[PDB]
């Protein structure tokens, strides 16, 4: 992939860490349907919280009936507020013109 | 160089500066960790508690 689809220019970098993919269950390109990935991003007193959910839901028309609680993922100690936020999609090539 | 005179050698510095940020207590340094006995009426304590 590029980078560069998704800023331009990197200044005062501070914080970086790499760890395991977290979108497990993953499977071939087209594996929908099958699987349901729920996340909770929250920002309290300065921790920056990820919880993850990565149940395989068997999706009727939309979110099912039932529960599953998101087990933490990662509690990160950045301390910015955070105000606005966007989702990242992904799209393949052509593969044959230019 | 490595063969450099102690008053002007590469010398080290290390600061640990203790930095107090706008988040609670996540990083330590304990090189201090005792051993463990069990079944007898002792005092505790596991990273804080």
């Amino acid at each position: 992939e590029s980078e560069f689809r998704v800023y331009s220019s990197a200044n005062n970098c501070t914080f970086e860490y790499v760890s395991q993919p977290f979108l497990m269950d993953l499977e071939g390109k087209q594996g929908n349907f099958k699987n349901l990935r729920e996340f909770v991003f929250k920002n309290i007193d300065g921790y920056f919280k990820i919880y993850s959910k990565h149940t395989p839901i068997n999706l009727g028309r939309d979110l099912p009936q039932g529960f599953s609680a998101l087990e933490p993922l990662v509690d990160l100690p950045i301390g910015i507020n955070i105000t606005r936020f966007q989702t990242l999609l992904a799209l393949h090539r052509s593969y044959l013109t230019p | 160089r490595p063969t450099y005179g102690v008053g002007h050698q590469p010398y080290r510095v290390v600061v640990l500066s203790f930095e107090l940020l706008h988040a609670p207590a996540t990083v330590c340094g304990p090189k201090k960790s005792t051993n463990l006995v069990k079944n007898k009426c002792v005092n505790f304590n596991f990273n804080g508690l």
